[PDB]
């Protein structure tokens, strides 16, 4: 039979059958229970409306993601949401189908190892297997060295491989994300005086960052144009009219990803934390990690980043290496088409945890030679 | 609109092929040419040291 | 390895694009056209019926005029 | 339209530019190549002639 490819990711849930090109089912990841009272009798109101449904009726609901930093925090909503992907957006029992979950690095191991006794208890899948969600970025990629940064909504990890052995030793895991620059994006648009504030309200700007953001090529350049021209100013229609007018706030918030001090943290940008993973794998490696740099996650979308990326890392990098940025135009779905493509193969059939094998070993059976 | 996006995209992909390769094929002359000169230098010395032993 | 990106990415540059180029001719010419005409179609019945509405408030103002 | 005239032909421009560039360059490094095994294959003979001159 044919394997499920889901991915459960963080913002956005991405599934389908193996060996396709795009996902069946693409569906924000939210739970929200209504908040108000409800005085219709017999309108049929449900207690908890999940996935793309959840994103019409947000004006009365009180959305929460069940999935916070790669990690999950609220394994009966994750549980709720499994469910509504596998019966009704594919409708596909999973008593008949092998999944192959994603799972970002250096998560605790509890995560994975509920997440395995979910799968082969409450839906009683037949095999299961969880993999890296950067290793599959790599197969899509048509590759089989290279350094991937892998910024989903949720986690920002970057993994270098070199002729498919991985480096466990240089892999940084940042958790800024695109969660944290709507957040932000939230926080600086308070300056003109447009204040959200409701969980619902969150989509809006989030809807906002991806229409109108970009990366700016060099940074205090178009601070000083944003501030004495006006041709940057664009504005947007909320979703009840009193349209809206950003200003240097577009670029101010993607910015965050290359100077994660803007939102308090310490730690370096994207554009740094790619050249120390580089410098921490051997000397001898270093010129095909440098050609070979590959772009995943949703995040990595905004107009104007691969050059802004490659600019700042050949300003690191010694003058002699070539920098070369591959940016796929299927980036958002890059992790999901590897997914496919890994598990469409011959070779990784054997590979699946069976069921007979968790009967005999437990949960803990993941983290052994079958990882 | 649609189909022009993607069309601007292909044309961009021709881009970054040529452009890359173009680059790639300079830097492979400048090699090639260092190697040749450097050894005509060699082959200079040996026709001085030549001299030499004939003298 | 990498010989299936040839096969995955030149079939798309070329069909890809010729199919939505037919796509956006078709959808052209089905769509303008017919719309203006029909357009242009409900202004002259549009018209009619205000000569209409015209001639018979004349009338009835004429006769009610009391 | 306007803009997508000139964007494309910009774009087919810098295409063309890339490739005639990397031919140049590729012909140059193969003349280049050539030219290095000759001046090999008379060094190995310049050798040989030093070699018997110091015998
Ligand atoms: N076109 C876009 N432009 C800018 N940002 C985007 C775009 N599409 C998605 N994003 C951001 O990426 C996030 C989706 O990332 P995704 O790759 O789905 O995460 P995951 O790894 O959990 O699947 C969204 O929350 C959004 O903030
Ligand atoms: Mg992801």
């Amino acid at each position: 039979t044919t394997a499920l490819v889901c991915d459960n990711g963080s913002g956005l849930v991405k599934a389908g059958f193996a060996g396709d090109d795009a996902p069946r089912a693409v569906f924000p990841s939210i739970v929200g229970r209504p908040r108000h009272q409800g005085v219709m009798v017999g309108m049929g109101q449900k207690d908890s409306y999940v996935g793309d449904e959840a994103q019409s009726k947000r004006g009365i609901l009180t959305l929460k993601y069940p999935i916070e930093h790669g990690i999950i925090t609220n394994w009966d909503d994750m549980e709720k949401i499994w469910h509504h992907t596998f019966y009704n957006e594919l409708r596909v029992a999973p008593e008949e189908h092998p999944t192959l979950l994603t799972e970002a690095p250096l998560n605790p191991k509890a995560n994975r190892e509920k997440m395995t006794q979910i799968m082969f208890e409450t839906f009683n899948v037949p095999a299961m297997y969880v993999a890296i969600q950067a290793v599959l970025s790599l197969y899509a990629s048509g590759r089989t060295t290279g350094i991937v940064l892998d910024s989903g909504d949720g986690v920002t990890h970057n993994v270098p491989i070199y002729e498919g052995y991985a480096l466990p030793h240089a892999i940084m895991r940042l958790d800024l994300a695109g969660r944290d620059l709507t957040d932000y994006l939230m926080k600086i648009l308070t300056e003109r005086g447009y204040s959200f504030v409701t969980t619902a309200e969150r989509e809006i700007v989030r809807d906002i960052k991806e229409k109108l953001c970009y990366v700016a090529l060099d940074f205090e350049n178009e601070m000083a144009t944003a501030a004495s021209s006006s041709s940057l100013e664009k504005s947007y229609e909320l979703p009840d009219g009193q349209v809206i007018t950003i200003g240097n706030e577009r670029f101010r918030c993607p910015e965050t990803l290359f100077q994660p001090s803007f939102i308090g943290m310490e730690s370096a940008g994207i554009h740094e934390t790619t050249y120390n993973s580089i410098m921490k794998c051997d000397i001898d490696i270093r010129k095909d990690l440098y050609a070979n740099n590959v772009l995943s996650g949703g995040t990595t979308m905004y107009p104007g980043i691969a050059d802004r990326m490659q600019k700042e890392i050949t300003a690191l990098a010694p003058s002699t290496m070539k920098i070369k940025i591959i940016a796929p135009p299927e980036r958002k779905y890059s992790v999901w088409i590897g997914g496919s493509i890994l598990a469409s193969l011959s070779t990784f059939q054997q590979m699946w945890i069976s069921k007979q094998e968790y009967d005999e070993a437990g949960p803990s059976i993941v983290h052994r030679k079958c990882f | 609109m649609d189909a022009i996006k993607k069309k601007m995209q292909m044309l961009k992909l021709d881009k970054e092929n040529a452009l890359d390769r173009a680059e790639q094929a300079e830097a492979d002359k400048k090699a090639a040419e260092d190697r040749s000169k450097q050894l005509e230098d060699e082959l200079v010395s040996l026709q001085k040291k030549l001299k030499g032993t004939e003298d | 390895d990498f010989d299936d990106i040839h096969r995955k990415r030149m079939e798309k540059d070329l069909n890809e694009l010729q199919a939505l180029i037919e796509a956006h001719f078709e959808n052209r010419k089905k769509e303008e056209e017919e719309l203006v005409s029909l357009k242009d179609r409900i202004e002259r019945r549009r018209a009619e019926r205000a000569e209409q509405q015209r001639i018979r408030n004349e009338r009835e103002k004429e006769r009610q005029n009391r």
